[PDB]
């Protein structure tokens, strides 16, 4: 009879599941958008030092 | 003296039966604002669909839902806890060791459970500065002010009903135990 | 039923797994994210200095 | 009088299963032997990587070995149900049942791959590291639990089929 509560337990543990790989998500997005700006920034200072070593 | 004790008997149902009824009207008012609090969260969703790009509106949109299923999580987990804990409080002197100790595992992975669920909650919170820093340069400053009041809303409003519930829910509870008397 | 009761207590093990691993998973995430913001920071810091001793050489002439 | 026909087919089906039933618990008793070994083999690498392996690369490497088992069991025991729900069919309710379990089934890949990444990963930062005979210690090590509990899992379930089967016909 008591097994509702062991059903609890389970939903409870659904949540984490579910918020875990949500914050998964957010967090390989996050790297990705990242990296993208960091490898547009070294770029762009790249392109000026070889501007600057055209001279 | 039995009569005066029938008689207590009766006063006390009485008045436990009218703590239910207030308590009922009360779920109904509170459902009525609940149903309000929604229609406020449909406006702004369609108002900053207009705004918000894409990604902007997926990370609101999983942000609020996240907000729904965390504040559930905290309060079924504490309300284990809280179970727990009370049987292990009125819980017989000796009977069993074992079972002792069974309960207080129960404590331990529950309240670590607590601290996890902690950090999300923070974690949560980043996110919801997050949204509400990038929001405050799209939107007005009214709606967004309405949008504001409308998450604290949500989470608060859904913790109250559900303690609320629990009371009802214990009231009818020791009602029913003492008409079966 | 006992057949409901074990078929439970499988998908709380399962669902406990699921949680597990993805906990762990977003430790190394953030792990990972904060070594290579610092190193790509050494990196940037490097190549703006060669510019810079690039930079010093046009001044004179 | 088939009666005692049909009673002489049971005793000798009955038969083979106790046969075939004591072969499966002699190979898993070898098979203990063989996880008993290969644990001790893993305190070694694990006191070598200690001393060799920096803290942090130390760090992820428990990590790696210990999120190991949690996946290798958790495909055991979600294949286990889903073979239970599927075999099902030899109010409708269960379908549902089928597709979240297809849902995690597809999760908990995406989880094996991540997992097979964070291998890569340690194989690569441990082979610089450790000497080539330590190396294969370690990979062999590695591969030999994986492989070693999935071994364990089946042999369990076949073994306490054929007890099921056998108390129950043996009444
Ligand atoms: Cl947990
Ligand atoms: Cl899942």
């Amino acid at each position: 009879g008591q097994m509702r509560e062991l059903q609890d337990q389970l939903e409870a543990e659904q949540y984490f599941s579910t918020l875990y790989k949500t914050q998964v998500k957010e967090l390989k997005e996050e790297i990705e958008e990242k990296n993208r700006e960091n490898l547009k920034k070294i770029q762009e200072l790249q392109n000026e030092k070889e501007t600057l070593a055209t001279q | 003296l039995d009569h005066d004790l029938s008689v207590k008997k009766q006063e006390l149902i009485e008045s436990i039966s009218r703590k239910l009824q207030v308590l009922r009207e009360a779920r109904e008012s509170l459902l009525e604002d609940v149903q309000a609090n929604t229609v406020l969260g449909a406006e702004v969703e369609a108002i900053v669909k207009g705004v918000c790009k894409p990604s902007e509106f997926d990370k609101f949109r999983m942000f609020i839902g996240d907000l729904d299923k965390v504040v559930n999580l905290l309060l079924s987990l504490s309300g284990r806890l809280a179970r727990v804990e009370n049987a292990l409080n009125n819980l017989d002197d000796g009977a069993s060791p074992g079972d002792r100790q069974s309960l207080l595992e129960k404590q331990r992975v529950l309240i670590q459970q607590h601290e996890d669920a902690k950090e999300l909650k923070e974690n949560l919170d980043r996110r919801e500065r997050i949204v509400f820093d990038i929001l405050a340069n799209y939107l007005s400053e009214e709606s967004l002010a309405d949008y504001e009041h409308f998450v604290k809303m949500k989470s608060a409003l859904i913790i109250e009903q559900r303690e609320l519930e629990d009371k009802i829910h214990l009231g009818e509870e020791q009602l029913k135990c003492l008409l079966d008397s």
